[PDB]
RNA sequence: GCUGCAGUUAAAAAGCUCGUAGUUGGAUCUUGUGGAGGGUUCCCCGCCCCUUGCCUCUCGGCGCCGGCCCGAAGCGUUUACUUUGAAAAAAU
């Protein structure tokens, strides 16, 4: 948040989950990231930078998250016809 | 002749004059006289795309139109070879009112009917363009700019044939509404 | 029956969005419910809507985002004198710096902050932030 | 995928997945559980489709990869057929096995000498081991299973699709799970067979 | 639902098998058949669910017999959409 | 919901999309029109024409293929009847409701029964007469009733 | 308790239904382009058919070269609604 001062203001941007497009809190304990490895593609090894996804507690204890995290990997990578 | 067999509407041009021409003709003619009747037309105009073609209207008097819609396809082969390279398609010549209220002066004569309306021509009209294949469903989007496509579901029912059709109707339907228009074909029909 | 339509539509796409579904269906469709939620896409709070076609009523499915809070209707439908704009402004947004209530005036259907700029009241029918 | 046939389904393994029966998957379903069926049988079985078991292996165990640190992923099984299977697992690819009964509170304590803190699960069957799945949510740990078709589904990532009502469809599934891990992280990858056997990985077993 | 629902383009068919009108868009799921039965040599035309008795002016002059469903024939013979 | 029974239902007919259908028909406007007339002859009234037009003939509705209807057809010619086939069913109805009782005289039930379809009578009546389909001097009576249905 | 209350058990829904007044009531009858004011399409003249709907004219001005053109005169089926004016004693 930006003041007509320029000064930018509040503590920290909290995180935006890709689930559902909201926003999780600083006390919910059910709220995941979770980290998957890229790989070449052409042998079937790790190759650096990862694919980060986010979750919210929410959506995960009603169980809806199985959808979810294939949903956003069906886009990419290594899920691209299922 | 052919300057005097389309009444009033554009009555001194060259193409269109020749069109009518030809077309009585033919109608006369018995090579075909058991889907051809000598009747006239009530104007023409020649229209392009950005296809790189051009395309004919041919309108005509609207209660007739039931018979020119019969054969409309032997028709335009002819015209399509005679004007060479160019589409030809029939449509209805259709009146359209301004609202009963506050415009052209009106004494409250009559209601305003609703196949005069604006919009019972503009759905009419979508039927003339597409007329071989006929219309199973229609959709529209909206778009985040405020535009709105109109997807039109035609029938597969004469499909390829309105197929080898389907970029040049959309630049007609542009100049005679205003309005954009796609088609799509499904593979789901009743 | 259903008296209001406005009334029925807007609380579907309530219980919708907290569910977190982004693809709903919302009948009958108006015209007076196209340029609601031509409004609600404008600004951002919702994406893209098709519009199917019957040849009853219609229907109508819409694609949409977690931005979306909570859409009102307001029955029945005051007037509204660009002084007890003010007076209503307070009461149905959270903030100041945010959210618009909507009316229908003689100049059309808009939000308020441009039916201030167009210095015509008229009739309200919602709200939403 | 988009591998050329290195991330893509093999010949070989369709055989070995048919002969242990993970094919065949209980008389029930879900609602969440009915995207990896096909269709039923003749017979009340419901046939879960390999084509989607195969993809769902493949994330699943990039991911188990994707940690720099492998001592931390803590494989839990409590049935007796999933014991033996954990214990090749957590021996294979650096993990922390726990067998048996889980002993509730290991994560949400401070005090308490059997104290764990992972990263990732990795759990057999949700509805053995329900103590540890509702206890993943009190300290953000990521959640991955082998669901049968009617297993519930919450506090669950990602699913491996599996018919594990025993037999060899268990062992055999832990075996190829470990089998990936190394391909992508190690240097066991060569694309032609690993030396280990799925059969050590089965259940031991009342013996002769 | 799963929060993944397509109600853009409906499903194969099990958009057709719901009720008639919470499809997308409304359809009967009745049809006419044309029928010629032996001995009466025209084509006669028919509803699926008739709810009467159809006659024929030939030898044959029966040829359905009323249900609350679809109608019995008295003798199983000819179907066809006819065409839409 | 029904008007004076608590259940709640659907059965409602749903139509098709497109109205040109099912394109192969035999028989055009004017030959309709001669086929409805024959039958309003006969007896039939105009629900009764629509189903015997439909069943056993290409037509699916009188509305698809001419732009009448089966009640303005009878109306041309001034072959349509004099009141609403509806009203009348209401009318018919009550009568033979009216007998029961004078016949047996502990039945309560139909004591009750009948208050609802006169209530019937006087409302669908008010539609009617409001839209100048009947007298506005007409009103419904034990009377007229027996006037009506004989 | 209109804004802004409550009615399973804390006070509390007529035994039940019908019914006139009252209150409330489905969908449906128009969109794009040059100039001008503000962006990069979009919101005072006009254009596709419409554009402040029409005429009919005649009396008293404006024109241009007897002849011709356009402002004022009836109004757009009616209300509410909204916006502007007029109109309102002082003290408070």
């Amino acid at each position: 948040m930006q003041s007509n001062a320029g000064e930018f203001v509040d503590l920290y941007v909290p995180r935006k989950c890709s689930a559902s497009n909201r926003i999780i809190g600083a006390k919910d304990h059910a709220s995941i990231p979770m980290n998957v490895a890229e790989v070449d593609k052409v042998t079937g090894r790790f190759n650096g930078q990862s694919k980060t996804y986010a979750i919210c507690g929410a959506i995960r204890r009603m169980g809806e998250s199985d959808d979810s995290i294939l949903r956003l990997a069906k886009s990419h990578g290594i899920v691209s016809q299922n | 002749s052919a300057k005097i067999v389309k009444p009033n509407g554009e009555k001194p041009d060259e193409f269109e004059s020749g069109i009518s021409q030809a077309l009585l003709e033919l109608e006369m003619n018995s090579d075909l006289k058991a889907q051809l009747r000598e009747l006239n037309i009530t104007a023409a105009k020649e229209i392009e795309v950005g296809g790189g073609r051009k395309a004919i209207i041919i309108f005509v008097p609207v209660p007739q139109l039931k018979s020119f819609q019969k054969i409309q396809v032997r028709l335009v082969r002819e015209l399509e070879k005679k004007f060479s390279g160019k589409h030809v398609v029939f449509i209805a010549q259709r009146r359209i009112l301004p609202k009963p209220t506050r415009k052209s002066r009106t004494k409250n004569k009559q209601k305003r009917p609703r196949s005069r309306t604006l919009t019972a021509v503009h759905d009419a009209i979508l039927e003339d363009l597409v007329f071989p294949s006929e219309i199973v469903g229609k959709r529209i989007r909206v778009k985040l700019d405020g535009s709105r496509l109109i997807k039109v579901h035609l029938d597969k029912a004469q499909q390829n044939n309105v197929e080898h059709k389907v970029e040049t109707f959309s630049g007609v339907y542009k100049k005679l509404t205003g309005k954009d228009v796609n088609f799509e074909f499904p593979e789901f029909q009743l | 029956v259903r008296m209001n339509v406005l009334a029925d539509a807007l609380k579907s796409i309530n219980n919708a969005e907290k569910r977190g579904k982004r693809q709903v269906l919302i009948r009958p469709c108006s015209k007076v419910i196209v340029r609601f939620l031509t409004v609600m896409m404008k600004h951002g709070y919702i994406g893209e809507f098709e519009i199917i076609d019957d040849h009853r009523a219609g229907k109508i499915v819409v694609n949409l985002t977690g931005r979306l809070n909570k859409c009102g209707v307001i029955s029945p439908r005051f007037d509204v004198q660009l002084k007890d704009l003010e007076k209503w402004q307070n009461n149905l947004l959270p903030s100041r710096q945010f959210g618009f209530i909507v009316l229908t005036t003689s100049a059309g259907i808009m939000d308020h902050e441009e039916a201030r700029r167009k210095h015509t009241g008229g009739k309200i029918l919602g709200f939403f932030f | 995928s988009g591998a050329l046939d290195v991330l893509q389904m093999k010949e070989e393994d369709v055989l070995k997945f048919l002969a242990a029966g993970t094919h065949l998957g209980g008389t029930n379903l879900d609602f969440q559980m009915e995207q990896y069926i096909y269709k039923r049988k003749s017979d009340g079985i419901y046939i879960i489709n390999l084509k989607r078991t195969w993809e769902k292996l493949l994330l699943a165990a990039r991911a188990i990869v994707a940690i720099e640190n492998p001592a931390d992923v803590s494989v839990i099984s409590s049935r007796n057929t999933g014991q033996r299977a954990v214990l090749k697992f957590a021996a294979a690819t650096g993990a922390t096995p726990i067998a048996g009964r889980f002993t509730p509170g290991t994560f949400t304590n401070q005090i308490q000498a059997a104290f764990r803190e992972p990263r990732l699960l990795v759990v057999t069957d949700p509805r053995a081991d329900h103590q540890p799945l509702t206890e993943a949510s009190y300290v953000n740990l990521p959640t991955i299973a082998l669901c049968n078709t009617d297993s519930p589904l919450r506090y669950v990532d990602i699913a491996i699709p599996c018919n594990n009502k025993g037999a060899h469809s268990v062992g055999l599934m832990w075996w190829m799970l470990a089998r990936e891990v190394l391909r992508m992280r190690g240097t066991i990858s060569r694309e032609h067979p690993w030396e280990v056997m799925p059969d050590l990985y089965f259940y031991r077993d009342p013996e002769e | 639902m799963p929060l993944a629902k397509d109600l853009l383009h409906p499903s194969p068919e099990e958009e057709k098998r719901k009720h008639k009108k919470k499809r997308l868009v409304q359809s009967p799921n009745s049809y006419f058949m044309d029928v010629k039965c032996p001995g009466c040599y025209k084509i006669t035309t028919v509803f699926s669910h008739a709810q009467t008795v159809v006659l024929c002016v030939g030898c044959s002059t029966v040829l359905c017999q009323p249900t609350g469903g679809k109608a019995r024939l008295t003798e199983g013979c000819s179907f066809r959409r006819k065409q839409h | 919901g029904r008007m004076h029974a608590p259940g709640k239902g659907l059965s409602q007919s749903a139509l098709p999309y497109r109205r040109s259908v099912p394109t192969w028909l035999k028989l055009t406007s004017d030959d309709v029109k001669e086929q409805i007339y024959k039958l309003a002859k006969k007896g039939l009234t105009p629900s009764q024409i629509g189903v015997i037009l439909r069943d056993s003939h290409g037509v699916a509705q009188v509305r698809f293929v001419t732009g009448n209807k089966i009640l303005r057809i009878l109306k041309s010619k001034g072959l349509a009847p004099d009141l609403p086939e509806d009203l009348y069913h209401l009318i018919k109805k009550a009568v033979a409701v009216r007998k029961h009782l004078e016949r047996n005289r502990k039945d309560k039930d139909a004591k009750f029964r009948l208050i609802l379809i006169e209530s019937r009578i006087h409302r669908l009546a008010r539609y009617y007469k409001t839209k100048r389909v009947l007298p506005p001097n007409w009103k419904y009576e034990s009377s007229t009733a027996s006037a009506l249905v004989a």
